[PDB]
């Protein structure tokens, strides 16, 4: 993330970048699916209408969770205050013959 | 696994639990189990090589419309997707194909793959596409 | 007849797109008359490449002659974007 955290009263919002690359180094092409969520205590609630899908060039991606769709994972912006968010990013190479799941969380 | 007896002896109360751990039989239980796909091969209305069509039907076995998934497909050594059918399943809503599978042009796409924003649990979600042969070879 | 076979595809895929090239290899070459030295020393050498490239068939050579003729085509495409 842009930010090792998030301002409540940032409008752009949690900016997130997916960078994927080979073992030996090289860049990697392909698809990512990268999904969010909020943490409390132990307890995890995914965001399903944050899902998003974006291509995989160069071996970066770019991927950005909007302030509304935060809000609307809930039902008072200042009780959020505490928690945490977590990313769930999912690379899938354009051959269909590797995939590989990462994780942001805190 | 052998039958053995036991002998305690002197004070003080405990407890004994034996557990085993094997390979059961499953009763070739469904080993997809939540995807059902049907694959078609059927030759092509003639109007002399031999484009053929590829027919793909799939539905989730659960109670929810399963979310977003992939359709990777493998060419039959010898065939690459028509491009401009491609063209018509990626416009299309809930389905995508991302732009460096497009220009990859007859010449290398064996492997194709094939996004799908969702995939309906009632009946089946299917779509076809034409496939041309560009490379002979017998088996 | 009914179609090629290993080396017969691929082959002649690169034979022709290094042809479509060498078609328009006139047309990059004389687009250098307004640009620098260094387009016109560079297409002048990559020229030969491709085609001595395309006559000996040699699929290594076409290849390597290709993307050497492309890198000074999109080179020369910018430089005239500076100038409009």
């Amino acid at each position: 993330p842009t930010e090792k955290f998030y301002y409540i009263y940032n409008e752009k919002g949690l900016e997130v970048t997916i960078t994927a690359r080979f073992l030996y180094g090289k860049k990697v092409e392909g698809t990512a699916f990268v999904i969010f969520g909020i943490q409390d205590g132990e307890q995890r609630i995914s965001l399903p209408e944050s899902l998003k899908r974006i291509p995989i060039e160069d071996g970066s991606g770019e991927v950005v969770l909007s302030r509304k769709v935060l809000l609307d994972g809930v039902q008072r912006a200042e009780d959020l205050v505490g928690k945490s968010l977590y990313v769930s990013a999912t690379v899938i190479l354009h051959s269909g013959s590797d995939m590989v799941q990462a994780e942001r969380s805190g | 696994n052998e039958g053995f007896t036991v002998t305690a002896e002197g004070k003080g109360q405990g407890t004994l639990s034996v557990v085993t751990m094997y390979h059961a039989k499953a009763k070739d239980q469904l080993t997809c189990n939540k995807f059902d796909l049907k694959v078609t091969i059927k030759p092509a209305p003639e109007t002399a090589k031999n484009t053929m069509i590829l027919e793909i039907c799939t539905r989730y076995r659960g109670d929810q419309d399963a979310t977003m998934s992939i359709l990777d497909i493998s060419m039959m050594t010898g065939f690459a997707p028509d491009t401009d059918d491609l063209k018509q399943l990626a416009n299309g809503v809930d389905r995508y194909i991302s732009k460096y599978e497009l220009d990859k042009a007859f010449s290398d796409r064996n492997t194709l793959i094939i996004y799908l924003d969702k995939v309906s649990h009632s009946e089946d979600d299917c779509l076809a596409f034409k496939v041309h042969q560009y490379f002979n070879v017998e088996l | 007849t009914s179609l090629p076979t290993s080396n017969e595809y691929q082959n002649e895929k690169l034979a022709n797109e290094l042809k479509s090239l060498l078609d328009e290899l006139n047309v990059n070459e004389l687009a250098t008359g307004s640009l620098n030295t260094y387009y016109k020393r560079t297409i002048k050498i990559s020229g030969q490449k491709a085609m001595y490239a395309l006559k000996s068939k040699d699929f290594k050579k076409m290849s390597e002659a290709k993307y050497q003729l492309q890198k000074i085509y999109n080179e020369i495409d910018e430089a005239l974007k500076s100038k409009y």
